[PDB]
């Protein structure tokens, strides 16, 4: 019959339309409620300021007991985001909660763009630069922002 | 909002509204509760304060 995961998504969708989307935006791709396309703005605090980053969201059939498959569409230069757009966010894997909404996740992504975690990196090459030559990291991150996200 | 399970969006019964599986006060359905504890992939703790069920 009716899926439990189907209702949880619909409820969050209602809360996102009632409340102001603010510095974010997310909606279901076409008709499928399990395929979403998000779009968050780069924080001013971060070197990703001025850029708009698009994401691909795939909800599982046993949502919210499992995290949605979230990845980046826009090429981004980050120690915890690789070339495929996959995010090394703790709250996504092994720290997930059925109470955590998509809004909380997208906000956590913003909080990751501002303050990365080179201690647990997804891209060693960038994390190495982040630790040894932060000025070089900041420059490249802005160059990619103005080239891909703008 | 109120009188609804925050996980499966189902009407909370009279047997569910008086069910406090965690001392924090976070309330979920009897089915969502058992789902968390039993499912092999799930951790089996409160979605709020991550306190283990007993
Ligand atoms: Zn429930
Ligand atoms: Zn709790």
């Amino acid at each position: 019959t009716g899926m439990s995961s189907s209702k949880r998504i619909a409820k969050e969708l209602s809360d996102l339309e009632r409340d102001p989307p603010t510095s974010c935006s997310a909606g279901p791709v076409g008709d499928d409620l399990y395929h979403w396309q998000a779009s968050i703005m780069g924080p001013a605090d971060s070197p990703y300021a001025g850029g708009v980053f698009f994401l691909s969201i795939h909800f599982p059939t046993d949502y919210p007991f499992k995290p949605p498959k979230i990845s980046f569409t826009t090429k981004i230069y980050h120690p915890n985001i690789n070339a495929n757009g996959n995010i090394c966010l703790d709250i996504l894997k092994d720290q997930w909660s059925p109470a955590l909404t998509l809004s909380k996740v997208l906000l956590s992504i913003c909080s990751l763009l501002t303050d990365a975690n080179p201690d647990d990196p997804l891209v060693p090459e960038i994390a190495h630069i982040y630790k040894t030559d932060r000025p070089k990291y900041e420059a490249t991150a802005r160059e990619w922002t103005k080239k891909y996200a703008v | 909002m109120e009188d609804y399970c925050p996980l499966c969006i189902e009407p909370m019964d009279i047997t569910d509204k008086n069910f406090f599986p965690c001392p924090c006060g976070y309330q979920i359905c009897q089915f969502c509760y058992n789902n968390i504890r039993q499912n092999p992939e799930l951790n089996g703790r409160c979605p709020a304060c991550r306190r283990k069920y007993d």
